[PDB]
């Protein structure tokens, strides 16, 4: 059947067992820049192995009372090997992704997760016309949580599942490249994202490119002898990654 | 009644001579150069092979 | 836990936050205490130079009923050994999801300077550590038992080879067998 | 001339083809290449699986016992020596044997001699050089029972003999035995019912050594101690088995004490700490 | 004329107006590593502008009474950019390199450098029985100086220029691949120096590869109004590196 | 058959040509012919470059180590004797092969043995051929502990037993590195933190040689020594440096006291005085 | 099996008989008969050779 | 001067007549002290027999508004040291002018009874004397060094070859390297 995956790049691999299909962004395959789009002048630098490879970030825990979790992502690879270090001595970059979640129970558990992969998710204050730091917005590869009411912390973002932190509706955010963790049927969810900006490369300090969501619609819930300890896993792989501009290493 | 065959050199970079000399094949020096196996009855011992990508218990 | 059964046994269970340690060796097949009496342990025993890929499978043999992910990574030497599933998953590692197919395969690629190793200890040939962690919890339903067990089983690639006959160190006599 | 495998190059994958996963349960060992898993490069591998064969790691001469006798004595007995052919003597070449269940091979039977004055009151001699004799006998033939008794003039079993400072004995042996190899186990008995003595003693019978002095009573003891070499060669075996974990005991059978199955760690979980 | 020379690796140029010539290695030019001579079974990783590319070391100065310098070459780029990073990173390394080393006086000092590339310059001690320290073997980017006597000091390299550190004639020292810098006829010495070792790929941290040394014969020597401070500046550009076994960052 | 080059004639020159005018700054050696300075005749020469070659200049015997051991002593481990291999502990083998920094050659092991009768009270003995055992132990096997130790049965370690008075022992060892060649040199550390011990220390790792009488207990004490003779044959060389000036101190480590450069003149300029 | 080569004479005024006897190219005798060189790797290693002529370095 | 690096340098300068020798030696390549321990001197110090040519190449490291000009002069025996620059000029010689290019070849033909010398030291294969004059002096202009250093090298010829093995008598050893 078609429910085993088998996942390749660099020297690492996922296999998964029940694993539902892939989506692809919105139809496009992540490659490189040719030479009609693109703008510097001069050759750039592509790994290819020792950047394009599978990182785990960390587990989050999935009690009956979670109500979800962001990511800002070409910030929450800072610190993971040459591909943190390729964004700290480089001034221009450029890649695709490949955003693998897991999450197992048995069939005794019920639950629904929503993976969604949000370009440009520019979000809120918990007070209007205030400032908000960067270690609200992103962590790395700590996660930041929603909460279930109305947040009004100092420097920090409004966060309410009803809204996601953007002021729209959570219901109609599946416009956007999606799956669902179902735990009755599913066990993981892949998203291969190519890369999308108004410009043809980036720097990856400056500027966040997308913000993984992982919502649970249909609460976690199980009985009185089940497990309780549920993580949830998010695995991340950059594609086609390229650099361009070459100095000393910080951001400032 | 001689045999020339080639000797054991390393790779990148011969023709010893022999004649037996006795009259039982008990006499004669060790076969110590048939390199050749099969793993094939110890791994793979199944009917019914599998083909690696499949499922294989699918 | 040598003398039993129980040595075979990887415990495994539910966590409470995520990503812990499970186990851990060092890639040693004939030095290290771990695949020493192992059969690959026991051949590369009698010899003294070793030379390609090595095959680690894994059964999950819990219940039909319960789920988990595990990271199964090698980290090649020059640093030391990973503390976090964070240092962990910058080397080779794969992303294994229990389902119908019980079983799975870290193959460890043949990484070194010079073509062959030393099946005893020595620093210049050092090859590396395995671990394992947890990339999920072991998500289990109701009325089902929560702690189940991990085998692991080791096998040479078809790139394999040994070079330098020896005497094993296992053999210990001290008088005749009358 | 046989190779070892190539390393083929390989590329990202992303499709329902998984090498990865298997099924051990079926008793089948997983063919997966590194070329499977990770990306790889063209590696033209040229390393030949040479000192591996069963001829190479079985024909080595190894010390199967040794023969202590003398050249006077008060008691007949300890001027002349006996052995009972085995293998199973010394851990070594027996380990080594073990590995496989049946076998196939010619013998090659080297001796090496060495002979020491005993100490007594009167060393001062001059003995000129020591001759030896090695007679087999095969399975059911007469049997010495003094070194001057007359059943060692080997006209039909056979013989060598040696003169002391040349070059050690060689002889070559052929494939002996009354079934198709070797049986290194035997599961059974020796009486149709059930009883008698259990193991592989009823399938050893190969005959037995005998050694003295050509020489007669000498004015001074000496200690001869001959060591017997065996080398198996033109090697076939057949359905192997795991090694030996434990100490061994005795010859005749396979009994042991239990042995653990490998060191103990204390720990469980590496760590950059004192490891 | 011939004496003009132009050499451009990555966003980095260096020309000269009185060069003499380019000495190539053992006439062996500086190539990436094939299928027959590999040894590792996994892809490499060559990001060849962001690595290849020349970096400046540190001036010294060389006074009438200045007897000698030397830096160990794989371990002085310990901290220069992505190679060094690449170093910290991976396992095996492999690179060949060009030596570029810059000094200019007027016509009227006179004075004599040899620039010597030596494979393998396992160096003695200054007491016989006693264990050197790293620091004195190298110091990255800062040189070591050789004294003019014999030397004594405590886990040092016994420093005399008459025996090079290895305990052979200084004369004799010119088997290797070198050049001279001649303040009459020079400016600069450029040597294109291969990967030499016993295996295909090593460690960048534990071995090192070879040693260049600068040695002036011919004292300096100047008028009583010419200028007095003369620098020696060296530059190095690795050549076809590549690296292998990645892994977490460090050296223990 | 590959001779020397021939000497060309040459007549006078006036021409703007400079053969001996040329910069050795660029670190290049002038191919310089006596035709091109002076006039030359022709000369037909028949010389050959063949005593001076790579293989001719090494593949010759040498003496690495001498090796004593006894027959009879109070104490075990002087009846026995020992030796970690290297080739620098002689400096003529040393110095001959310092001057490539990588070598690949096969050697060639000739030993000589000789024993001697030490002063005793009772010398007027009888003594039987005393008979010698050398055994190699590749890196790793297990080591005896003395002369009746049961590690000295060879099954699988390579030995050679020599009767007194014969020819001297010889046997051919292959190319043994784990690397591509013998590394002479290697500037390095054997940890990767830049610690340990520095220099070649760290890739010796050949194994090492055991040394005994097979004859038991003598009524009298003999002195055996035997010397070790390496011959590299099959030779290939790279990346030539120059000869060493200084004495040496120790094998493990290339440390000196400096050394001057050559011997002392007193003048400069040579005279048809006492010079 | 055997292979026949001239011998090391003198100039202006042979064919000796060799038969290897062992399984092992170890073995053999010493290769003393390679008498080619080429020093132009120690001479002349240079970039843009001279022509011994020129003044080279012009 | 041997326990320095001054050993190498020959000193040169500004004269007050002319013709004044600045240095010599004899052509013992093994036998000589000069070139006793150069590479030459050592690879012959293998060996018994030598022959062929000898090329001497002479660099001038001074400064660039300096001139003058030598004699290097090879003389063969049978009559003793030439005493001065007209007993000098009647061997072979060459007069080298100190321009742009900086360095001579001065290129030892090889004149000789038999085919072969010894490298050690007798009368009967005695080889010549190898001297430098000054032709013109040393002018240089104001404000600039007036001493000067030329540096002297040594190589064989594409005719050279050496014969006979030996051990070299630079090697003495007491004990062993313990
Ligand atoms: C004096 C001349 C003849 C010398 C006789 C010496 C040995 C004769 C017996 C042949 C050796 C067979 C040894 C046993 C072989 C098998 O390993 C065992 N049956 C068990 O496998
Ligand atoms: C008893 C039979 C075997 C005899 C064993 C004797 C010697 C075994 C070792 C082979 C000799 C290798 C000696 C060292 C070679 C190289 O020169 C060094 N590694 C340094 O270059």
């Amino acid at each position: 059947s078609d429910r085993v995956r088998s996942i390749t790049l660099g020297n690492s691999t996922i296999t998964t067992q029940e694993s539902a299909n892939v989506v692809v962004g919105y139809g496009v395959w992540p490659d490189y820049l040719s030479d009609e789009e693109a703008t510097a002048e001069d050759q750039p630098t592509q790994p290819d192995v020792a950047t394009c490879r599978f990182y785990t970030l960390d587990s989050v825990s999935w009690m009956k009372e979670s109500q979800g979790w962001w990511w800002k992502f070409p910030d929450a690879l800072r610190d993971m090997g040459l591909f943190g270090q390729n964004m700290q001595y480089h001034y221009l970059g450029r890649s695709g992704y490949t955003i693998h979640v897991q999450c197992n129970a048995s069939k005794f558990h019920q639950g629904c997760l929503l993976v969604v992969c949000v370009p440009e998710a520019e979000m809120g204050a918990a007070n209007i016309n205030e400032k908000i730091n960067r270690e609200h917005l992103s962590n790395g590869e700590v996660a930041n949580t929603f909460s279930g009411t109305k947040s009004s912390n100092t420097n920090d973002v409004q966060q309410a599942v009803f809204n996601a932190g953007m002021g729209v509706a959570v219901g109609n955010l599946t416009i956007f490249p999606h799956q669902w963790i179902n735990l009755r049927t599913n066990n993981c969810a892949t998203i291969v994202m190519p890369y999308i900006n108004s410009v043809p490369m980036d720097n990856m300090f400056r500027h966040y490119n997308f913000t993984l969501m992982i919502i649970p619609f249909a609460k976690l819930d199980y009985a009185a002898g089940s497990s309780t300890y549920i993580p949830i896993t998010v695995t991340v792989a950059p594609m086609c990654a390229e650099y361009n501009g070459l100095r000393l290493a910080g951001h400032q | 009644g001689a045999q020339v065959s080639t000797q054991k050199t390393g790779a990148h970079e011969i023709h010893y001579t022999n004649i037996n000399y006795y009259k039982d094949a008990a006499s004669n020096s060790a076969n110590r150069q048939d390199f050749t196996q099969d793993p094939g009855k110890f791994t793979e011992p199944v009917k019914d092979i599998m083909v690696k990508s499949l499922p294989a218990l699918n | 836990n040598v003398n039993s059964l129980e040595a075979y046994r990887i415990p495994v269970h539910s966590v409470t936050e995520t990503g812990a340690q499970v186990f851990g060796f060092t890639l040693q097949p004939g030095a290290d205490t771990v695949m020493e009496r192992t059969l690959l342990g026991e051949i590369l025993n009698y010899y003294a130079n070793w030379s390609g890929s090595i095959k680690l499978t894994f059964m999950y043999c819990g219940s039909a009923m319960a789920t988990g992910k595990f990271l199964l990574a090698y980290s090649p030497p020059g640093a030391g050994v990973p503390k976090n599933r964070r240092e962990a998953m910058l080397g080779t590692h794969i992303i294994w999801d229990i389902g119908l197919q019980s079983s799975c395969v870290l193959c460890v690629p043949w990484i070194s300077q010079t073509h062959y190793r030393f099946v005893s200890k020595d620093i210049y040939t050092d090859a590396g550590f395995i671990t394992c962690w947890y990339q999920t919890s072991i998500v289990v339903p109701a009325e089902v038992q929560n702690q189940s067990v991990i085998l692991c089983f080791v096998s040479a690639c078809n790139d394999f080879s040994v070079r330098l006959l020896r005497d094993s160190p296992f053999v210990r006599q001290t008088a005749f067998y009358q | 001339v046989v190779r070892v495998a190539d390393t083929m190059p390989s590329g990202p994958s992303n499709s329902e083809s998984i090498p990865a996963l298997t099924a051990a349960e079926t008793g089948h060992t997983s063919q997966v290449v590194p070329s499977d898993t990770i990306q790889t490069r063209h590696v033209r591998n040229f390393h030949v699986r040479s000192e591996s064969s069963v001829e190479n790691f079985l024909s080595r001469s190894a010390c199967v016992y040794i023969v202590e006798y003398k050249t006077r004595d008060d008691t007949p007995d300890k001027m002349y020596d006996s052995w009972v052919i085995n293998t199973r003597q010394v851990a070594q070449l027996r380990r080594k044997l073990e590995f496989f269940t049946y076998v196939r091979f010619d013998v090659e039977v080297t001796f090496v001699i060495t002979s020491v004055q005993d100490d007594s009151t009167r060393q001062n001699t001059d003995t000129p050089a020591l001759t030896h004799q090695i007679m087999y006998v095969p399975p059911g033939g007469p049997i010495p029972q003094a070194v001057d008794d007359y059943n060692w003039q080997t006209s039909t079993n056979p013989s060598v003999f040696w003169t002391e400072g040349n070059a050690p004995p060689r002889m070559s042996i052929p494939f002996m035995s009354v079934g198709n190899a070797y049986s290194n186990f035997y599961d059974g008995w020796s009486h149709f019912s059930q009883t008698g003595v259990y193991g592989f003693n009823t399938l050893n019978n190969m005959g037995k050594l005998y050694f003295r002095h050509v020489n007669d009573k000498t004015i001074s003891p000496i200690t001869s101690k001959v060591r017997i070499y065996f080398k198996p060669k033109h090697v076939k075996a057949w359905v192997p088995r795991p090694p030996r974990l434990c100490e061994y005991t005795h010859k005749d059978n396979v009994d042991f004490e239990p042995k653990g199955v490998t060191t103990s760690r204390t720990q469980l979980t590496i760590s950059n700490s004192t490891h």
